[PDB]
């Protein structure tokens, strides 16, 4: 009748089988690229 | 222009404040911690729930550590709104807490009432309330799930998680007393509510899962937890006389280092009064009108802020028979210690007397360490009772000096005092450092 | 006096003043780095209106930006008690965005959501007051409303966005206004004639940084451990007065998860997450001949009278295997907030933390859904045969039951507040994780 | 179970556990000096009474000094509804002195835009019945009230003054008593036949160190960061029925100023920051026949019916240029002290902080005015046209109107907190910077 | 509950889904006179 | 369904009228799994 | 307009011209029926 | 653009150097001949560089 005061609850085994990372995407893989913020360049777009 | 202007304003007296920069407010470096998830857990009564029963409960083992627990009770009404006080907590009579069959701590419905009375605040306490009453001017047969938290050390902060891994060969449980009878639920006053439904009830702990690590060291290493304890006796009050003002000097049966004395004064008739009734608004069965009578409170306001109907001239404290600070009124104990020590709002008839700087909290900040004193006393000199409480005139009109005639229903006071013990817990068992 | 408890020493003091390590009677303050803060309004895009979408650019007039205000000029569609929180209903979303890459984005439901689940005592009524009427004011009464948000950086300095780090992006807040708001524009379903287009301004504080601090924001790299919110709309399993309906919603959640904060409404009505009723405040002229239990007291939507919830219990089950025992709706709506907020939460509005203190900044436990194959919500409604119109039956019910009314909160808004890591370095940044 | 939480484990997590610092279940508390604090009733010299002033000297009973209560017991000369506050309006002012140098000023108004800005909840609550009647007392009523100072030391312990390090020094607080307080000896203009006098003690709370803290508090030198009030009354640019008044307040201010605090009033009301209107609350009588719009309710002067205010808007210059850009009264009221306190401003009362947490003892963003060699308070007026005694026109009106009562507002309070040092050296101290 | 841990659960619907789809012939009605009343009884009848 | 000519003599693809009270279904699905004991305890091989 | 610079520029006639020339078969109706209201629509009908 | 609006404008990098501003407004009459004064200047309220 040993567990007359308590035992600690097993744990289970918990495989992720599906994929759950379908919207996620790390920044060491896809770094993200430089933008305008309001120090725009000249409108060199003046040719010949 | 604009906040570089400030910037550039800089000589003497910044360098006080800014040279030499140690610290940032715009780089929070939050740090990194161990791997753990919280499970609510139900677990098994033992005994049998309804009015005056005993029950108890052992703590199941499912996780490694434990922290906040919450009964939870199904109560009816018996009457309608405005009826019951905190009937969850009337319910709840008393708790003991047992590690290997010694008890550690206990606590007392007058204890939870107290506690909440000096500790909660604001929207805490509100939300407080709404899971012990029924707030809402609920009605006759409503019947609704009420949630006592309960107070120990290890329900208060995950810090002191009680290692329930470590404490391999040491049961423990809750031992549980509910009332005999809870106004509004099952009885009236002193009659009982035809028909009144037993409580239903239902433990529940959450517990704290740990990652290997951590786990493993819990199991294995020793540890020493600095932790509370409420000690707590009830003795007769020198009931204030119509005539002149009792006086009383209580000898205070206590022990370890108190964080802070406190107590109140009360009528055992009705659960939370802690003042007396009057005729004037929420301070009696039917106040304001012709109704009303000062020998029923108006339970769901029973606890008031009006001063007039409090008991408390004026106290002291003596150590070993010397003064530890200069007699104050009743008011100083109610209104400016948890002014200071607390910064929420005592009800009338609730005081508090700090040791510490900030008794509402965990880390110790001074105390009194009533393991030396051989005589320590609580002096206490009441208000003359002779205010006709069913003329709100009388009442709202009157001194400092004096209070209802009514508080004469005042005849029982608790004096809790908190402190602080160490749970030492080592090859799979448990115990307390200090006994006395 | 003072000293006859200071001498009563003994061996139990050595646990609390053996070896002292700190005292209490003087406080080292710490020299902190020179920085000035200065609010300064931005300039919205596009045309400010009920219903339009509007846009901001943050300006780079500071090296940091913190709180953000969003100030809305509304005027009263009618008397007291026919808004509720309407500069809060009038901004229905707030997209975050930096170089592109969406950081968050927030609902007017998440701000009522938020403000009821974690807000509290003055603060909540603070804000109140500058998000609605609250003095009983009439109708044509003017009022400008400041609607802060509540992004991470909005919250505390500690995660201020370092613009001064980003040289090389556009950091940016898109605003939806709804199409309608209650006692504004619209009283429930009618539109009122004659009411004005809200006038908007979006102010920004920005944190001037000093010299050196300054440089070492531009040129080093940064990690700020923020928050971001996650939502989906979802239908209510309809109440009904027959039976208690049920429901497992699955949740399309990822990230480690501070938190989940749902509620139920009926989306006619704006704040609605309870059921109306014949009791006062609860609906439109409770308590007496005019009463109906159609329409809310707009200026009393909310309430914390729990028998006009409609949840009767809820789990988490984390795939199929439930992660707490069941406990009722009145579990999430009043327990959890104890444990882990200490506020007060509305009816109708529930929590459930995986956090030991989820109302804070450090992430004190975290459940991660990107690595959970299935994480479902499953829900238990109570049965919705109560007669609204009836305070007998509306307030002396049972546990399991709720009012007929509450067959209309079909809405059902499923939130997490979830942990991510902005990084920024060489002038641009983004999420560690998207 | 919790064990399937701890099982989805993956790259994520590495911010929040990997290499992890801390637990959350072994809190360690700190081992702290062995001390015990006393309530010790100091000796009030001089007349006690209405428009008196009175002063104590601060008894060495203890090593360092925190909390200070004056007691006063006052008594109803009147209602409920006829007082305000009246222990606090009763304690005029209070000076802080240290061998003769003044350290400080409170004054009974800023008791109340202190209150106003940072007390809060239970808290706000708790003062109030520690400073007024609120359980709808009756003429006669007779109360004690507790009025605690906010002096730097009387807010945290940190601060505690060393009256130990202090030996060459005597510590001394004035106090003024008000000549009038309204519902106690006078209601409005009106004295009360038969008023009381009040009854008066000072307490202050001290610490007793043990030996090893007592001696280095005595023996080592003291550089503490302390906070200060500066103060100035000044005339208000009124608004008329017709146009819109503005003002440019030169503020005189030093020192390194965390935030400044203001509020417009009504001398003879203390507490009035609004107009007065025929709403509930708002006036003597207000929403029947008898309101009058000239008399508050004076139970109920406070109120957060931010229409009633004069403020439409401010800004603060500091070398004749915009600190920050031109922000609604509304502003100040409200969203200042949601930003900065988290409790709830009155309405009339205003706040702007230069300082990221004003409601703090750590320092954290500071204007130093000793650096500014002008600056003002500038400020746009609310057109005074509502008729007070008309719901319809106070409840149903414009942001930019207030009531005609409103020009009652004559006077400005511009109050402004900073940081300096006081330094306790040799047995003596003062204060490191004199501007 | 097994060590703290769900290992299953059954419902009465189950019970009787289960018993509709595995038990037979003979085997369920004895099942069946254990579970409810079989030979016509009354009103007040009380059975194990 | 009152009408046993319209109730038996009826086509496979038809029922009664009052077919649609049955508005719950209830799905089960019963499977495999391994109980481990070890050491004097145990509970679940795996969780899903 | 690219860098603050005009590239290029359409007209309503251009795009009824281009429409004229270019567009064709399906694909003309197709954007017809993105810019004109062809099923006999009557006043008051509104259309994206 | 509106009556009591915020509006601004960044000066694009067109040329090299700039000189001249004109902003231009389209306001109508809301009563006859004598009703206004300056209203094009009275409605730039301010402008800031």
């Amino acid at each position: 009748g040993t567990t007359t005061g308590g035992k600690g609850e097993i744990q289970q085994i918990a495989s992720v089988n599906h994929n759950p990372d379908a919207l996620v995407l790390n920044y060491d893989d896809r770094p993200p690229e430089a933008t305008p913020n309001g120090a725009i360049l000249a409108s060199t777009q003046y040719g010949k | 222009a604009g906040g570089l202007s400030q910037l550039v304003a800089y000589g003497a007296q910044d360098v006080y404040l800014t040279g030499n920069p140690q610290i940032t407010f715009f780089k929070t470096v939050y740090r990194r911690y161990t791997n753990f998830a919280i499970e609510s857990i139900q677990q098994t009564i033992n005994g049998s729930v309804g009015f005056g029963n005993k029950v108890s409960t052992q703590i199941s083992r499912n996780g490694d550590l434990i922290t906040d627990i919450v009964v939870e009770f199904v109560l009816t009404k018996g009457g309608n709104g405005g009826t019951t006080y905190y009937p969850a907590e009337e319910l709840l009579q008393d708790v003991e807490l047992e590690i290997g069959g010694q008890r550690i701590d206990k606590h007392y419905n007058d204890w939870f009432r107290t506690y909440d009375a000096l500790f909660r605040m604001n929207d805490d306490r509100y939300n407080y309330r709404r899971m012990t009453d029924w707030v809402n001017n609920e009605l006759v047969g409503a019947q609704k799930r009420f949630y006592v938290p309960l107070i120990f050390f290890f329900n208060q902060t995950p810090g002191l998680a009680l290692p329930l891994i470590a404490l391999q060969y040491h049961e423990v449980k809750l031992y549980f007393t509910l009332a005999s009878q809870v106004q509004g639920v099952n009885y009236n006053g002193s009659s009982a509510i035809a028909g009144a439904a037993q409580p239903t009830m239902s433990v529940w702990v959450d517990y704290i899962f740990l990652d290997t690590q951590e786990r493993t060291r819990f199991a294995q290493l020793p540890h020493e937890y600095l932790i509370e304890q409420l000690q707590f006796t009830g003795s007769e009050t020198a009931t204030p006389s119509a005539t002149t003002q009792a006086s009383q000097n209580i000898r205070l049966n206590f022990n370890h280092p108190t964080k802070y004395l406190a107590w109140n004064f009360n009528n055992p008739t009705n659960y939370g009064q802690y003042t007396a009734l009057a005729n004037i608004p929420g301070a009696c069965s039917g106040a304001g009108t012709a109704a009303a009578t000062v020998t029923t409170p108006d339970y769901g306001n029973t606890g008031t802020y009006n001063e007039q109907l409090a008991v408390l001239d004026s106290a002291k404290i003596q150590l070993n028979g010397q003064d530890r600070f200069a007699t104050r009124k009743g008011s100083y104990f109610n209104k400016v210690q948890p002014y200071q020590s607390i910064g929420g709002v005592t009800p009338a008839g609730v005081y508090l007397y700090s040791f510490a700087l900030k008794p509402a909290g965990r880390q110790p900040s001074g105390t009194c360490n009533f393991s030396r004193i051989d005589n320590a006393t609580l002096s206490l000199t009441y208000k003359t009772c002779s205010i006709d409480a069913t003329s709100p005139a009388a009442v709202l009109g009157n001194t400092e000096t004096v209070t209802a005639n009514t508080a004469t229903l005042l005849t029982a006071l608790n004096i809790y005092a908190k402190n602080y013990n160490v749970l030492r817990i080592m090859s799979g068992m448990g115990g307390l450092a200090y006994a006395n």
